[PDB]
């Protein structure tokens, strides 16, 4: 028997479903989303990492002017400085007091840490949703893991389950993301081959093992300082050593809807947006025939005490006459009241006890107890604690339709006003008719 | 401020804390009309003001 | 000097763009898209290969009755047949003629030979366009390859080319595709774990080495024939061997816009849709000062032959007198008459000839030799060949600029009608004037 239901995409709240196949006792399914996961399809753009400047030993010519060469290195820069007079530890390196020219050259290259310390710039195309679910099938906890794209029907205990697609296409990630190690950031990184110095991406590389390197760090050499053999330069510092301090919070902490973020692969777990269309295929053997299930008569309810707090603040006592002993699936006909139980054991001439959670000031709901309904009514009281650590067990805020009994004041005043208007209208119309009778 | 959406607080390297608000109020919803309107005011202020 | 231009996405047709800069002689770049590729991002769903039914030897229980055993093989099915009297080559197998039973059992597994003969169903999200371009720089062909998403900047001859993004997002791939070696078909394959017998996808495996196999071939064992130990069965033939002879036409034969399709990786090569915005950033060394360019006076054009035949059917002879020998970049600002060359040596008082292609029934256009302008006028005869094997080397636009110079019939008729209408209106105005003064 194929059944289709929709439950909100909320993790850890045990929902309830009714499968009322005719000729069979009603079925109650308690399903609880343990985890839902969204995983975008990444497409690596480039790998950024701290560079290094490669400065070979300066060539100082004892006489005459050295010749500047040319290379194709990623940021190669050569310069010839004339009139130098370097000193070594023993004496002057160059023979003559002048005419000496030093050939200083340098270029950049990926560092050795680029294998481990790097940041990956990706693009998030579309997330392939996956989910894991716990369902009280046949009164026993069983777990179901499946994809959430409307495909991948999964079976367990001969019962099929196919879930999704998610009603919400919303994803935490944007069209461009970066990941450092476990943190993912939505940022619009510079186009490849156009990295600005100092900012993020001054040096870019397609893969960590690639050899092509594009680096824009405006490396400029400078003249040796007064009889020394060093090679000075003026280069913009690493843009990634700067980004690491300037990162700010990652999506793990700033994403909406209570979204978690992981890595390897990048995911978004337990997002709270939308609802989950969950379609079951419950076999005929799962149901029990209606004649097999017991029948209940003389059911009288009572609520010793109630409090419309979250976490099942109410409690009700129901008497029974169950004929044969069996499993009496219990259910709540009202959306506003969510009873805790899913099935209890009944036989004899005694009463049972339940627990329910409501947001109504006045309890008014019908309890489906093995095909025989019953009416329960009580006055709920406000809680004592302002705030708690779990989401509300009950459904939602009571809609404007459902106020509290002793709203009878509204009916009283509206009836009084309507009565006054009615007598005014009757007097006016009788006067209008009698005036119409004139002449 | 803890909204009805809920608040998530992460303190240092601890696990994030999550807080949600209940429907606590000082008024009563079965007494005199001023009491019940005060109750519904503490619960849903904007909606009760607009409807009254 | 950054110069942003747009060329149509047609492959193999040269396009001339004018890069003009004050203080420098105008530059014309001849560019020609060699190839354009669209690379979808694939998220493999499952691999399908033809199944194989693994039927172990039957267990015939002599003088007794066997019992079915349950296991979780991919399509396991067992049955027990009573009253059998099997034979062997030497004589009857069972001792007794009755009370014998045979246990027939079977299941299905992937063909371990089919690590090669598999068809893989994917999903395609979006295409990372990449283009290979040829540009004529200063009398030299230089080939440039870059990504066409607009997020890639390259360089050659110190000139920076950034090409993209694609004007149109159209791709020949639907969301769900399958690939079989070199062929790729758009088809909405059945969801995982819910394949139908006999059709494509009756046996689905996540990856070709994965051991989880979902098979729905409706294997059904049958009663063995009298006195024989075979294991007959009724299975729906393979859906993949059935697909192989019903595939239809691969996308390289069906896709529109003259698309070309390849595999490993899947690509859509040389689509004809949209236009390619190519941005060129060229250094100041490339340019030439206006004073450094030659100056030509007294340019007179004559066109001895002209034919709008898609292959440069016109020739124009231009007399000129030039100051100094140099390179003058000829160009036609009339965007209906393409001219082949992009520069020609000039010297003294000499002629030149150019080959231009048009579709105009009366070739009237201006040519800019270096900086001076010359006006060309000619008569076009239609070509004699009905079909050619190359795309037209010109463009076609709206009527108003394509009508023949013998459109003077239109002017004569319209002017005569306008004159008679104006005369009638003037006569009516005069008659109204006196009729407005006679009362
Ligand atoms: C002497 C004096 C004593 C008298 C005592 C005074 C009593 C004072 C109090 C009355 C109690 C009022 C408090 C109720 C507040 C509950 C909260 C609530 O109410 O909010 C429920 C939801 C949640 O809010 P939301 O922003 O998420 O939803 C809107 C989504 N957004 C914004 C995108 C549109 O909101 C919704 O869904 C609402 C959707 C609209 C529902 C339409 C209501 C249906 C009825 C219409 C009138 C027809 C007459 C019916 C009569 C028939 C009788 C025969
Ligand atoms: C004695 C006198 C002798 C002188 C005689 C002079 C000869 C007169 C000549 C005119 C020559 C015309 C040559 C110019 C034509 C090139 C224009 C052009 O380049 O276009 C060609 C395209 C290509 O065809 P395609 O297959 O790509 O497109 C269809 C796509 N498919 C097939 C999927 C539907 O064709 C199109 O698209 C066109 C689609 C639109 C065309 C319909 C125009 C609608 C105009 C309505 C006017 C309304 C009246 C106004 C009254 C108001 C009251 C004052």
């Amino acid at each position: 028997y194929e059944h289709v239901t929709v439950i909100p995409n909320t993790v850890g709240v045990p929902y309830k479903t009714l499968v009322n196949r005719p000729g069979y006792s009603p079925m109650v399914l308690e399903m609880e989303l343990l985890s839902v996961t969204l995983e975008p399809t990444l497409s690596l753009d480039y790998i950024t990492c701290e560079y290094k400047t490669v400065i070979p030993s300066p060539y100082v010519k004892c006489c005459g002017t050295a010749e500047c060469k040319d290379k194709s290195l990623p940021d190669y820069s050569c310069k010839v400085f004339t009139g130098v007079y370097p000193f070594m530890w023993g004496g002057a390196y160059c023979f003559c007091d002048t005419e000496n020219t030093q050939l200083s050259e340098a270029h950049v290259e990926k560092s050795e840490s680029c294998k481990t310390e790097f940041a990956s710039a990706y693009r998030a195309h579309t997330a392939s949703a996956s989910a894991k679910l716990r369902v009280l099938y046949q009164g026993n906890n069983v777990t179901v893991s499946a994809y959430a794209n409307g495909d991948h029907a999964v079976t367990v205990k001969d019962a099929k389950f196919i879930v999704g697609p998610m009603s919400s296409a919303w994803t935490p990630f944007d069209n461009k993301i970066v990941v450092y190690k476990g943190d993912v950031y939505n940022m619009d990184y510079p186009p490849f081959g156009a990295g600005r110095p100092g900012q993020f991406g001054d040096i870019q590389s397609r893969t960590p093992e690639s050899e092509d390197v594009y680096a824009n760090t405006q490396l400029v050499l400078q003249r040796p300082s007064a009889g020394t053999v060093h090679v000075p330069y003026s280069q913009a510092p690493s843009g990634f050593k700067y980004w690491l301090k300037e990162r700010g919070a990652s999506l793990q902490h700033t994403a909406p809807f209570g979204c978690q973020i992981a890595t390897n692969p990048v995911r978004a777990m337990n997002c709270a947006v939308g609802n989950m269309p969950i379609s079951i295929d419950i076999p005929d053997a799962a149901f029990t025939r209606v004649v097999d299930a017991p029948s209940l008569t003389d059911m009288s309810c009572e609520v010793p005490a109630c409090t419309h707090s979250s976490d099942f603040g109410g409690v009700a006592i129901i008497k029974y006459a169950a004929s044969k002993k069996g499993k009496c699936a219990v259910h709540s006909m009202t959306n506003a009241v969510t009873i805790r139980e899913a099935e209890i054991e009944v036989e004899g001439n005694s009463q049972l006890q339940i627990s329910f959670s409501t947001a109504l000031a006045s309890a008014e709901f019908r309890v489906q107890v093995c095909s025989t309904q019953v009416h329960c009514a009580a006055e709920c009281h406000p809680p004592k604690d302002h705030i708690v650590n779990y989401p509300a067990s009950h459904t939602t805020l009571g809609v404007q339709d459902i106020s509290v009994t002793a709203m009878s004041w509204v009916q009283k005043i509206t009836g009084g006003v309507g009565l006054v208007v009615a007598v005014a209208a009757l007097i006016l119309i009788v006067v209008l008719c009698v005036s119409f009778s004139r002449h | 401020t803890v909204p009805t959406e809920g608040l998530e607080v992460t303190w240092g390297n601890n696990e994030p804390y999550k807080y949600w608000p209940q429907l606590s109020t000082n008024g009563t919803a079965h007494g005199h009309p001023h009491e019940i309107i005060l109750y519904y005011y503490e619960l849903y202020p904007t909606m009760t003001v607009v409807v009254v």
